[PDB]
């Protein structure tokens, strides 16, 4: 019996340790309404979260409470966690062990603070902090191969080789689904549709899930959307009014493969793969290219793994084989990961006991963190 | 053609006009179309079913006033052409549209069909030699006469942030939030029914934009002047009918800075300015914060200047100068720097021919703006 | 200012500018090192009558002829 | 030949030029390429797209920057030809080419397609009379005014040591390890990232250069420093906001005595001194133990010289005299070597003619550099 909650920017991942899928998964926000100083109607909670605030987005102003894989706002991720305990699992935090995922080259304050509220607030019997990277591998029955596993916060790179991983070969790249989803509006706001407020940026976060995908060739994808009208889909907004977004889909997701649009100045995240892969030992690289994982929902677009094999391909050498390993369920990729290793009896040892933080500290997670 | 080519503003709320020589725009009217209130069966009304700039100001009470822009955006085209008609009509101006050349003046990230229409509209109906899209900001440094300089256009329809480092405009680094003058007169119609006295019409709705502009003053601390008891200053209608604003002063354009008061989901003025610079690059933030300019009709507010400095030092890093250069012809800024830009001999090269626009096609003017 | 005295929507008896208060080797110095002055006109003097030998001078890797030692002798 | 014979120490970091004869270079600007990643909009902005040097650094926060060559390997080679034709231009020696020859100055043990190339472009694109290339270590020993030493020349690229002896070079005994100043910016980058402050930026990555340069510290005892708690110093950055540098300080440098952290394979600055000497025959060992010479910028951390003395000591026999020798312009030294060399008239056979160049070709200067 124990606890896997992923604390992804996007969506938190939450179940019991051992079940195929994740029993709870709501969107990672905090819903504040835009309260003037007439008085209010009853049934009115303070803060809504998740499931509630994505019913209710209408009037709450939505405020993401992790940012690019570091939690700006504790308060707020407090009341995440008891609406995923308490409501959501319907289980209590001092009978099972619970397991968090933490980004890889996060800032240390984050592990160390994410551990002290679980310890203190939750008073949880033992606590493991894990890299979402190295779960992701558990998932596709795989020890050997880099992950690209590029979430909503944020996208990172980590090639592990025969149940050993590189630490210094780890690239971590700012660009992920918020950016895209942000970019998404800049170009709709071209075309004529107006999207500003943070209801709204979430009405632009389902056109992108549903329409867009990874054009092979940029350039000629450009050419076809200009002359013909066969590109172009329509999608109905809560609201009756309907929209054309055109080119504007295939554009979206080129950022991820050129930052430039975004204006970060920065490596694509097939260059960021290749790059992470050349740093490596010249020996395991042939393993690394023939196990290739994309995890994470940013990898969900389709055919990115076309896209991906081809950039990856022409940077490479040709005598190698680029094999890109897409599993159904990239979403839950992390999470189903995390039931694999928690279920495991040899991971019944690596937990970090109250009794152990409560003589070293909240620095014992930065020891047997991995 | 060499002859004097014409500047023309987009002001939602006030179009300015006149001729690239003039170091002031000559004519300059209320960007509305007027049209009888009650419908014209009979003779001895309003004829023609047109009224625009000063004719309409002679007759306001007895007509409807219609704004064609909103948001920096044309929603009525028909009308928009009627206005920039009677641009060139014996009443300003007085010349053929097919002789001079045009320089329009759009907001940034405004819509790209705004702006494809607005060409078509100028190269069909007039038979304009030459037309030139340019964005708000880059002018009022032109005005101003330095390279370096954020740009806090304050306009009736849009506010809008652009940060210029000697002569580079960083795209992505451009604000901007649709709370602007047009919003604070309505916001202020609010408070005025909450003082007792209504405005339902859309002729009174210019009378509460006169109120706005005569008397209203940015408190520097807004609780203080909420609790000292006010002097009620008396402002006198046209009918001859006196009304005391009292309260309702200087909470109205406080909205600018706060607008999560009345519950608009908007940064604020303070907050686009601070963070347009704070999204720059590193190295910049010291010489943007150093060089800031305020430019349109609602910067000059009484203690706008005050309030801004106040409200950005809190926000901007300790011991940073802060150098808010406000020039004497705020309102005005916009046009002069337009007129110094067409008078130059590179606007030669800048502007798009009318046989270049039969050949090219549509991209030309988009191509061609920056 | 007569310019601006024409117009009528024109900030009169406002202060133009809004601005804040104007706000008015360790290694070098080690014990473990010795610290050397560097006099390039003393310096210069000591190597001025040094010649090279580039007489039958191959610095590269090619292996023919045995061993070679680059710049042979002066005068 | 009568002009006088220009050095340029060309230098990962700072490539320092200037005439023969003068006692300091005149002329040392940072070695790097900087493009304008922002659009240009308004008419008389910072007119080309390459800026080089002292306008560069001004303009710092505009521009993208771009380091040509690394560890010591000219890897762009049209931009290295770029800030060679910015020595000769005017805003630096301003003078031809073609009437004054050239002494540059590479790394010990670089590939020689690097020398082949570096020749190519300076007798074919200038049309310059002579090239001699240079080792920085035998030029280092004529600046100090010593034919016998041991020249450990820890460089922004590459740290090397040289053991010369009586005017002999031993080249067998010569050690290079990539590993130099720029890793310990790019290794400090991540730990800044650890404690969570991100410099993602080119422009903002000289800012971590900055930082290291102003306060890193090599702990004479490293296990011991590591457990103590830190006193948090504040760093101002350039906008104005503090960062709490704490164990990053300290832990940065020490890269350079151990290259395990940053996970490359290598001897660490401390050993490469050692084995330089122990490589030589058993009789030199005292004399080259003796006689230790400091070079390069990366030799100015704090407490490089009391660590270096502990390290070294271990390693070597005991009771040996070990005198580590710092001429006090460490940064400087390099060149100030090649000015004297320059001003002898036993330079002039040294030299490499354009006929003799243009006879055999490549062979020529592979012959008569060491
Ligand atoms: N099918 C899809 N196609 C395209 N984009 C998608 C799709 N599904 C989700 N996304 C986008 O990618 C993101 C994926 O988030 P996900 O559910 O993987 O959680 P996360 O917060 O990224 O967690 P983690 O970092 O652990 O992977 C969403 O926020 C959304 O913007
Ligand atoms: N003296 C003033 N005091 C206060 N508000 C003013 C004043 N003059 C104009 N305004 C406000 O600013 C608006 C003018 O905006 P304007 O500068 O013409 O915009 P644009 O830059 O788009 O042309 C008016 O409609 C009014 O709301
Ligand atoms: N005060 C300092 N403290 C620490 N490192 C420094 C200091 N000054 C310069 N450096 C480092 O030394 C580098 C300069 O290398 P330099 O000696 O000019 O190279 P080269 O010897 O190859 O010509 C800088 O880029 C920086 O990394």
């Amino acid at each position: 019996a124990a606890l896997v909650v992923d604390n992804g920017s996007g969506m938190c991942k939450a179940g019991f340790a051992g079940d195929d899928a994740p029993r709870a998964v709501f969107p990672s926000i905090v819903g504040r309404p835009r309260h003037q100083g007439v008085m209010v109607g009853m049934g009115q909670k303070d803060s809504y979260v998740g499931d509630e605030a994505q019913s209710k987005r209408g009037i709450l102003t939505l405020k993401y409470p992790i940012e690019h894989g570091i939690v700006t706002n504790w308060d707020d991720m407090e009341k995440i966690w008891h609406h995923t305990f308490y409501n959501e699992l319907r289980v209590a935090p001092e009978e099972h062990p619970v397991l968090l995922t933490e980004a890889p080259l996060n800032p240390k304050a984050n592990r160390e603070k994410m551990t002290q509220i679980m310890f203190e607030t939750f008073n949880t019997p033992a606590m493991y902090v894990a890299i979402q990277a190295v779960l992701s591998l558990y998932a596709s029955g795989r020890t050997t191969g880099i992950v690209m596993d590029s979430g909503d916060g944020v996208t990172h790179t980590v090639p592990i080789y025969e149940g050993y991983a590189l630490p210094h070969a780890i690239l971590r790249l700012d660009l992920a689904g918020r950016d895209l989803t942000d970019y998404l509006m800049k170009i709709l706001t071209e075309r004529g549709y107006s999207f500003t407020t943070t209801a709204e940026r979430e009405i632009v976060r389902d056109i992108k899930e549903k329409l867009c995908y990874v054009a092979l060739d940029f350039e000629q994808e450009m050419a076809t959307a200009a002359s013909s009208s066969s590109l172009e889909k329509s999608y109905e907004l809560p609201d009756g009014q309907v929209i054309t977004i055109g080119n504007e889909r295939f554009r979206c997701p080129e950022a991820l493969f050129q930052p430039s649009f975004l204006g970060m100045e920065s490596c694509g995240i097939h260059e960021t793969t290749f790059n992470s892969i050349m740093k490596c030992d010249v020996d395991i690289r042939k393993d690394l290219y023939a196990n290739t994982v994309l995890s994470g929902g940013t990898t969900m677009y389709p055919g990115i793994a076309d896209r991906m094999q081809k950039e990856i391909t022409a940077l490479a050498p040709s005598t190698m084989k680029i094999k890109i390993i897409a599993p159904p369920e990239r979403k839950y990729s992390v999470w189903i990961g995390g039931s694999i290793l928690a279920s495991l009896s040899t991971f019944q040892q690596m937990w970090i006991s109250k009794q152990e933080y409560d003589e070293s500290g909240p620095s014992i997670v930065h020891r047997k963190c991995f | 053609i060499a002859n004097q080519p014409v500047v023309i503003d987009n002001g939602s709320g006030v179009i300015k006009a006149g001729f690239a020589g003039d170091q002031i725009p000559k004519y300059c009217f209320p960007n509305y179309v007027g049209r009888p209130k009650h419908v014209r069966v009979m003779a001895g009304a309003l004829e023609g079913d047109i009224f625009i700039g000063p004719k309409a100001e002679e007759h306001r009470g007895l007509l409807s006033i219609r704004y064609p822009m909103e948001h920096g955006i044309v929603k009525d085209w028909n009308d928009m052409e009627r206005i920039w008609q009677y641009v060139y009509s014996k009443d300003q101006l007085q010349t053929f549209s097919e002789e001079h050349p045009v320089l329009l003046t759009e907001a940034p990230l405004n819509p790209r069909k705004n702006r494809e229409r607005a060409a078509e509209v100028f190269f069909e109906t007039f038979n304009v030699p030459a037309l030139f899209i340019s964005m708000q900001a880059v002018l009022s440094l032109y005005a101003t006469g330095r390279t370096t300089g954020v740009v806090l256009d304050s306009g009736d329809g849009v506010t809008h942030a652009v940060p210029i480092y000697e002569g580079f405009a960083m795209p992505h680094s451009i604000m901007r939030i649709d709370i602007a003058g047009r919003d604070v007169s309505r916001f202020l119609r609010l408070y005025l029914r909450k003082e007792g006295y209504d405005f339902h019409s859309s002729s009174e709705f210019e009378i509460v934009k006169a109120i706005k502009e005569r008397a209203c003053y940015l408190s520097i601390n807004p609780q203080k002047d909420e609790t000292l008891e006010t002097e009620k200053a008396q402002y006198y209608l046209p009918d001859g009918s006196t009304i005391e604003i009292g309260p309702s002063r200087f909470r109205a354009p406080e909205l600018l800075f706060r607008p999560d008061l009345i519950g608009e989901e908007s940064e604020g003025i303070h907050e686009v300015l601070v963070f347009a610079i704070q999204k720059s690059d590193m190295d910049l933030r010291r010489t943007l914060f150093s060089n800031i300019v305020l430019s349109g009709g609602s910067t000059l507010f009484k203690g706008f200047g005050d309030r801004l400095l106040s409200e950005v030092k809190k926000l901007a890093p300790k011991d940073v100068k802060i150098r808010i250069s406000a020039p004497q012809e705020r309102l005005y800024s916009t046009w002069i720097g337009g007129s110094i830009l067409a008078s130059l001999d590179t606007f030669k090269k800048m502007w798009v021919s009318k046989k270049e626009y039969e050949e090219d096609g549509a991209r030309s003017i988009h191509r061609k703006t920056f | 200012d007569p310019k601006y005295a024409d117009l009528p929507g024109i900030a009169r008896n406002e202060p133009d500018v809004y601005e804040t208060s104007d706000l008015p080797l360790e290694e070098l110095t080690s014990t473990s090192v010795e610290h050397i002055i560097v006099n390039p006109n003393a310096a210069y003097d000591k190597f001025k009558d040094k010649r090279v030998g580039t007489k039958g001078l191959d610095f590269s890797d090619r292996i023919g002829k045995t061993k070679r030692t680059g710049y042979e002798s002066g005068e």
